[PDB]
């Protein structure tokens, strides 16, 4: 009936402090298709985040990639926040540069 | 080697918020090349890969007309599905379709596909014979009878053996620099202490295309399926994909573990170990 | 290229 999103938060390239990169949040495995995804920089919403065109896997579950350019530093914290009909509250997944 | 073309429709009703949204995306292998969204300022088929840009204005008009007609058909289909499942007009529902063809290295048809779903559950599918259908339930059986009466399978078959393979062959030639280039994974093993006596070994694959890959851990040459944490393959956003596999191992036993990597970009499968 | 015929449910 309804399927809750899987969530991964990660970079396009290996992270290097002071080097420009892309921050990604990949949401997948969910149904139905409406989903809300924000990228966060130190708890706050990053503006003008882009996303991929709605696609789905062989099991009919949907996937999207949300992404923005970013320059990681040692002390700036990043996360992805996701809401879906299956979730009672938004789920926040912190960016871990080793995941 | 072998290749695929697939189109994916999502038609989503939204009572109270206008007519149902209709979205089409087209792929060759793991490469998005075309999109359509009924919610777009001026809805048209739009190119999403450089190699489809050389298709003429006739192509774009024809492809755009197909999508506009389908917007209407799939809206009709959503209304019909309500009747077939005795459902109210208050709720939001989704029909999905995926269809296309696979070809071999010689470019001949390997197999064709045309399947639909309703609210994420199989609804009806063209069988591999391209002559007959499988319906999931008694509602889809109604559709099957209509499609049998109207010889829809024969129409599918003529498309999948003709235009589907012909167009895919042309896209593969026009896009040969990318559609016919496998990028192998860049691979490494990281080591993270959990605690005095356990460590995580993580086997990374990065920068690979196409998406298909196999990453496995062995302990003393034995696959560790049940004890491996495997993430879903994820897009990097530069066309490539990423994946990792991780095991928790006793400290001092790291060398009993090997990560094995298979990908079509590799001449042979790779074996990797933690390199202290 | 898409197939231009879509049969109704």
């Amino acid at each position: 009936i309804q399927r809750t999103p899987k969530i991964q938060v990660y970079s396009r390239h290996p992270a290097e402090n002071g080097k420009s990169n892309f921050l990604n949040c990949y949401v997948s495995g969910f149904h139905p298709s409406d989903i809300e995804v924000d990228l966060l920089k130190n708890g706050e919403r990053i503006e003008k985040v882009e996303h991929s065109d709605l696609s789905f896997s062989k099991d009919w579950s949907f996937y999207l990639l949300y992404y923005t350019e970013f320059t990681p530093t040692e002390k700036d914290e990043y996360a992805c926040r996701v809401n879906h009909v299956t979730l009672s509250q938004p789920k926040i997944v912190k960016w871990d540069r080793d995941m | 080697g072998s290749h695929s073309m697939r189109y994916f429709y999502t038609a989503m009703s939204r009572p109270g918020r206008g007519e149902p949204r209709f979205i089409t995306v087209g792929y060759v292998d793991d490469t998005l090349f075309v999109r359509f969204d009924s919610d777009a300022t001026s809805p048209r088929k739009e190119p999403r890969a450089p190699w489809i840009e050389q298709e003429g204005p006739e192509y774009w008009d024809r492809e755009t007309q197909i999508s506009k007609t389908n917007t209407q058909t799939y809206r009709e289909n959503l209304r019909t599905a309500l009747r077939y499942y005795n459902q109210s007009e208050a709720g939001s529902h989704i029909i999905q379709r995926m269809y296309g063809c696979d070809v071999g290295p010689d470019g001949r048809l390997l197999r064709g596909y045309d399947q639909d779903a309703y609210d994420g559950k199989d609804y009806i599918a063209l069988n591999e014979d391209l002559s007959s259908w499988t319906a999931a339930d008694t509602a889809a059986q109604i559709t099957q009878r209509k499609w049998e009466a109207a010889r829809v399978a024969e129409q599918d078959r003529a498309y999948l053996e003709g235009l589907c393979v012909e167009s895919l062959r042309r896209y593969l030639e026009n896009g040969k620099e990318t559609l016919q280039r496998a990028d192998p994974p860049k691979t490494h093993v990281t080591h993270h202490p959990i605690s005095d006596h356990e460590v995580t070994l993580r086997c990374w694959a990065l920068g690979f295309y196409p998406a298909e890959i196999t990453l496995t851990w062995q302990r003393d040459g034995e696959d560790q399926t049940q004890d491996t944490e495997l993430v879903e393959t994820r897009p990097a956003g530069d066309r490539t994909f990423q994946k990792w596999a991780a095991v928790v191992v006793p400290s001092g036993e790291e060398q009993r573990y090997t990560c094995h990597v298979q990908h079509e970009g590799l001449p042979k499968p790779l074996t990797l170990r933690w390199e202290p | 290229e898409e197939f231009g015929r879509a049969a109704s449910f």
